[PDB]
C-alpha cells in the first residue's frame, strides 16, 4: 500500500494517538482599503476581451495556511516511522448572519425598503492535505493583463480558456493565486482531499449551514487520509457569499473565514531513507 | 380629549450638554402611541420619535425617546447649535390627535 | 475513555425511570418597537454610510435562549460514580408558519387588485440544545457600526472583525441582547452544544418551513454521548428570521417566529472528578 | 410496559382478519364562495389596516378533517385498530395545466398565467381529532361569524400564546391563517406539512402509488383508534389563481388517504 | 395465500429463458396541429370566461399509451411479471436549438428557452391506467376528439368519485382533465411531477444506470393480463415562446425498458 511515494502500514493505537488541530481561515476578497477588510474592490465592467486590465484589490484570491504538527519521531533511522494521518475535517464559513446587516451602505431594494442583500455569485471550496493544494489554470479570456502581486497562468494561450496542461501551481502563496485564474486540480492532489460548489447567476441567493455536527470523511478507497509530510498539514479555502450592492448600485464582492478542525491520528509507515 | 403638558417652559443650556425634556399627560397614552416633534423658525414640525422611543427615518442617534403610560421623556445626549429650537410631543393613542404646549431650547 | 465536558463519562443508566422528556415554546426577540406588532422588528433603514451607521436597538433581531432546570438526580455528591442528564435527541419546529398566510393584513398589493405581499427575503433558522449556555463568535459587516445601549455586540472592533477577529467570544446569557447580525455559534467551542443553523439570503428568497412530530434530531456524538446538563441545567437556544413584511409604504419588517423544543433526556453514569 | 394515549399498549393481534383498510378523498375548504367555483377562495382583499382588519369569511382557507368510522372491535383484552402506514397524494395537479378558463395572459399574445404563490400542503391520520395550537399574524383581525379563531387575543398571540389551544373537530371553521398542528400534543396523531411562501413560488407536487409513510412511533405503536373512529386532516392550499383583472384567488386540491390498520391489544 | 389483481400468485420460475426485456419509444401527444410541428400544442389562448371556455383540441395535450404484446406463455399458468424499468424522456437536448422561432430574450439576444408547466409522468402496468377526473372549471366544453369527465358539476372542480377512466385510447384524454386514481391501479406503478410556473426551468436527467423496481411490498411486480404490457406517459417539458409572444406546449417521447420474468400462478 503506496501513498505519497511512502509504504502504509498499520494504525497506531495508543493513548495519545488521536490529536485535533484547529484554525480559523481569514478571505482574500482583494480588501481594497483597511477598513473594507472581507470585500473587493467595486467591479469594473465591460472591459473590451483587448484591453482587460483588472485592479489587483478587485480579485479575490485563494487562502492557505501551513499548520505545524508536534514531531512523533524519537529518530528518523527507525525501521518504522510514524507520521499524522488527515482521518475526518468539520469546517463551516464563519459569520453567514453578518449578511442580516441591511442598514449599512446597501442600495433600498425599493423606495423605503430596507438594503438589498448580498447575492449573486458565490464560490464555496475548501482542501485538507499533506502537500500544498495543486492548481490547474483556466482563464475567461487568456489576454486579460493581471496586475503585479499576483501568480496568473504564465504564456496563456487561447487553448487557456479551455484546458492548457502548461497553467500547474502550487498554491504555496497566500493572498497571490486569484479565484478567476485557478481550480483545484483534479490529475494531481494524490496527498489532498478537495471539495467546491460554484452557483453563477446575476440574482443567486447564498444558501449556507453551520452544524458542529456535521463531519467529512478524509480517507481514500484504501481507508489512508492526508500523510503530513515534515509534521505539516495544508488548509486551503475560497468562500465568495456574493455581491454586496452600494447606493450608486456599484458592487463589492464579499467573503467569510472558514473554520477547520482536523482529527489527526499516528500512521507506521515503512523508513524510506 | 388627552391633553399634554410639557416642562420646562424653556431649557438653557450649552452646546455638548444633555437635554432631558419631559411630556405628561391627562390619561394614559393607549399603545405608547406619543411622538416628539422639532420645530425650527419657519419649517413645519420635524418627526425626531414615534411610539415613545422608535427613532424614524434619518434622524441623528443622540436623539432618543423613554416612558410609557402618561410620562415621556425626550433626550439629546450632546446638544448641536441646530439643536436650540422648540420641541413638541404628539399623542396619537386617542382621537383627536393632541400636541403639549412646546418646550424651547436656549444657549446658556 | 470518553472525556465529555472535562467529565469522565461511564455507562448509560438502564432503569424504568432512567428517560425524561422536556419542552419549551421559545418566542423570538426581533425587536418589538411597537406592543400590538409583537414579533416584528422596526422598519429597515437603508443606505447609512459605513462611517455612520447607526441602528435603532428594535429594528435588530436577538437570539432567544432559556435555561430549563432539571431534577437533581445525586442523593450525595461524594459517591465514586454520579448522575447527569443526557440530552440524546430533540424534536423542534418553527410554530405559526400558516399565519404567514394572511395577505390581507398590512401588507403591500402585489400589482393593482392583488393580494398583499406574502412574507420573503433573508432569512435565517437556528436551534441549540446544550449543557452549557451557547458559546457564540463575533462576526460585522461593518466593524464601524454604532450598536445601540441594550445590546451586547463585539467589544473593540477593527477591520478584522469583518472577517475573523478570534477577541469576538460571548456566551449566549442574555435575552433580547445578542444581535443575530453581529454573532454566529463559534464551531471552535461549544463541546457540549449541539447547534443547526441555516441562513437564505435575498432580496426575494421564499420561506420553506416543514413542520413533523415523527421528526428526530440525535444530539449524540461520534463517541455516543449527548450533552450532559451540568448544574442540572439544559440550554435551548433560537433565531428564526422567517423573512421581510412589507408594508403599504414598501417600508419593511422582520418577523420572527417562536420554536418548540422537545428533547429527550437519559441518566449517564460518570466518574466523580472532585 | 408502554401507556399512549392514556391506555397500556400490549401484543399485535396476527392472522388474516387483524389487518384492515380504509380510504377517503378529503375535498379541499378554500371558501368557495361562488356555486361554480368550488375549490376556489374569494379574491383577496388587500392593505387592511392591523387596527381594521375585517376578513370576509369565504376569503379564508380552512382545515380539512373528516371521522372514518373503522370495523367494531370487542376478546380477553381490548382492541384498538393501530394506523401502521398511509399512503396520501394530492388529487388533480395537472388541472393547473388548463391556462386557457379566466387566468391572465402572462404577457400579449400569451397563454394564461400558471396557480403559484405561497402555497400550504399538509396532513395529519389520528386515533383523536388533530390539537392545534393558534398563531395570528395580526392579534386584532375580527374574524368572521362561522369560523373558529383564538379566543381573546393578546399581542402575544402573534408568537406563542398557550391559551389558543383547539381540536380540529369540525369542517370548514378552523382557518389555516389562524392554527398550526400542536407538537406540545398530538400524542395520538401523526401530521407534515410544508409551507412555501412569496409572489412567485411554483407549485411542486408527486403522484405514485409505491410510496407509503410509516405512522408507528419510536416504540413501534401507531394512532390507537379511539371508540374505533380514526381522524383524517389535510390543507392543499396550491397557490394562487389570477384573474384577468389581476383579482388573486386561493385554489385548493382534495388530497386522497388510504391508511392499514392492525388490530391492537390494550389495558386500562 | 397470495392474490394480486383476482389471481392467486405462486413461485417466481427459475428456467434459463424465464427473464425478457421489451422495450417502446412512447410519442408524446400535444396535439400536434399542423403536419410541421410534430411534438408541440396549437398555440394558448388566454382570459376565456369560465362560462364561455371552448378550448381547441389541438391546443390540448393527451397522455400517450401503448399495450406491448407479449409472447404467449400458456403444470401451473404462467403470467409476465414485470420487474423493473429503465425510462427517460428522449430529446432533451433538442431544447439548445433558440434560432427557429423563438422570441428573442431582449435586443440582440439569443431565441428564449423553453420553459413555465411542466409534467413528467409515466406508468406500468398489466392492465390499462386507471385515472380520476379533475376539472380546472367544471363548464369547460370539450372539444370532439376528446374523452373528458362526463355530466361534470362544481363538484368536479374538487373530488367527483363519478369521474372514473381506463387510459385505453392514445391522443384522447387530456392531461388537465385527469390523473392517475390512487384508489384503484392495483396492477400499475405510476409515478408523476408537475411543476408549475410562468419561468419554471425544465431539468431532465438521463442515465443508461438507474432502473426503477416495480416489486410491491410482497414482491409481486405487475401481472400482464392477456400477454400484454401497458405503458403510459405525459412529458410536457414548458412552453415554446413565438417572436409574437404566442406559447405552444413542447412534448418529448419516453423511452421504457422493462425486465419481464415467469411467475407461476393459479386461475
Ligand atoms: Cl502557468
Ligand atoms: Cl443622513
Ligand atoms: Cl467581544
Ligand atoms: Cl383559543
Ligand atoms: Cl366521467
Amino acid at each position: 500500500l503506496i501513498k505519497g511515494g511512502v509504504e502504509v502500514l498499520e494504525v497506531k493505537t495508543g493513548v495519545d494517538a488521536i490529536t485535533e488541530v484547529e484554525c480559523f481561515l481569514n478571505p482574500e476578497m482583494g480588501d481594497p482599503d483597511e477598513n473594507l477588510r472581507g470585500f473587493s474592490l467595486k467591479l469594473s465592467a465591460e472591459n473590451d476581451f483587448s484591453s482587460d486590465s483588472p485592479e489587483r484589490k478587485m480579485l479575490p484570491c485563494y487562502s492557505t495556511a501551513r499548520i505545524p504538527l508536534p514531531n512523533l519521531n524519537e529518530d528518523l533511522t527507525s525501521g518504522n516511522l510514524l507520521m499524522w494521518e488527515a482521518v475526518t475535517v468539520q469546517t463551516e464559513v464563519i459569520g453567514i448572519t453578518s449578511m442580516l446587516n441591511l442598514h449599512a451602505g446597501s442600495q433600498k431594494v425599493h423606495e423605503h425598503g430596507g438594503g438589498k442583500p448580498i447575492q449573486g455569485s458565490n464560490f464555496h471550496f475548501f482542501a485538507v492535505g499533506g502537500d500544498p493544494l495543486e492548481m490547474q489554470g483556466v482563464l475567461m479570456n487568456y489576454r486579460t493583463k493581471y496586475p503585479d502581486g499576483t501568480i496568473t497562468p504564465k504564456n496563456p494561450t487561447a487553448q487557456s480558456q479551455v484546458m492548457n496542461t502548461d497553467h500547474k501551481a502550487y498554491l504555496d502563496k497566500n493572498n497571490a493565486y486569484p479565484v478567476e485564474c485557478w481550480v483545484p486540480d483534479p490529475s494531481r492532489n494524490e496527498n489532498t482531499r478537495y471539495f467546491g460548489t460554484f452557483t453563477g447567476g446575476e440574482n443567486v441567493p447564498p444558501v449556507l449551514h453551520v452544524t458542529n455536527t456535521a463531519t467529512t470523511v478524509l480517507l481514500d478507497e484504501q481507508g489512508v487520509g492526508p500523510l503530513c509530510k515534515a509534521d505539516s498539514l495544508y488548509v486551503s479555502a475560497a468562500d465568495i457569499c456574493g455581491l454586496f450592492t452600494n447606493s450608486s448600485g456599484t458592487q463589492q464582492w464579499r467573503g467569510l473565514a472558514r473554520y477547520f478542525k482536523i482529527r489527526l491520528r499516528k500512521r507506521s509507515v515503512k523508513n524510506p531513507y | 380629549e388627552i391633553v399634554l403638558t410639557q416642562s420646562p417652559g424653556t431649557l438653557s443650556l450649552s452646546p455638548g450638554e444633555r437635554a432631558t425634556l419631559s411630556c405628561r399627560a391627562s390619561q394614559s397614552v393607549s399603545s405608547s402611541y406619543l411622538a416628539w416633534y422639532q420645530q425650527t423658525p419657519g419649517q413645519a414640525p420635524r418627526l425626531l420619535i414615534y411610539g415613545a422611543s422608535s427613532r424614524a427615518t434619518g434622524i441623528p442617534d443622540r436623539f432618543s425617546g423613554s416612558g410609557s403610560g402618561t410620562d415621556f421623556t425626550l433626550t439629546i445626549s450632546r446638544l448641536e447649535p441646530e439643536d436650540f429650537v422648540v420641541y413638541f410631543c404628539l399623542q396619537y393613542g386617542s382621537s383627536p390627535l393632541t400636541f403639549g404646549p412646546g418646550t424651547k431650547v436656549d444657549i446658556k
